[PDB]
């Protein structure tokens, strides 16, 4: 705080302000198609000969 | 190699036809020896000038 001889008026002190930030999200769309070509052949845990 | 064949077809799984080898009852004699050419199974074999096992062929100079 400023030093002032006790006759004179005084000193005035400045101040500060604000800031802002904004954001927007991004959009994600993965997918799969399923044929009969993917369903039919053998999933690995299945016995030989007859599925 | 993945296409689940959708068609309609006849086919064979195979044809087994046994290969009997022995025609008599005499004793068998075996040995291993070093080859010199490419040998199939039950192919008749001679020995060349080096001592290998070349498959048999008459009329060789």
């Amino acid at each position: 705080a400023p030093f002032v001889a006790p006759n004179v008026q005084g000193r005035v002190i400045k101040e500060s302000g604000y800031n802002t930030k904004t954001f927007k999200p991004a959009y994600v769309k993965p997918k799969h198609v399923i044929d009969p070509n993917m369903i039919i052949p053998r999933q690995p845990g299945e016995a030989l000969g007859t599925g | 190699t993945s296409l689940p064949n959708y068609l309609a077809g006849n086919g064979d799984l195979g044809s087994w036809e046994p290969t009997q080898i022995f025609a008599g009852e005499a004793d068998i004699v075996t040995e291993g020896g070093a080859a010199g050419a490419d040998i199939e199974i039950y192919q008749v074999i001679a020995k060349n000038a080096a001592g290998a096992m070349v498959p048999h062929d008459p009329t060789a100079t």
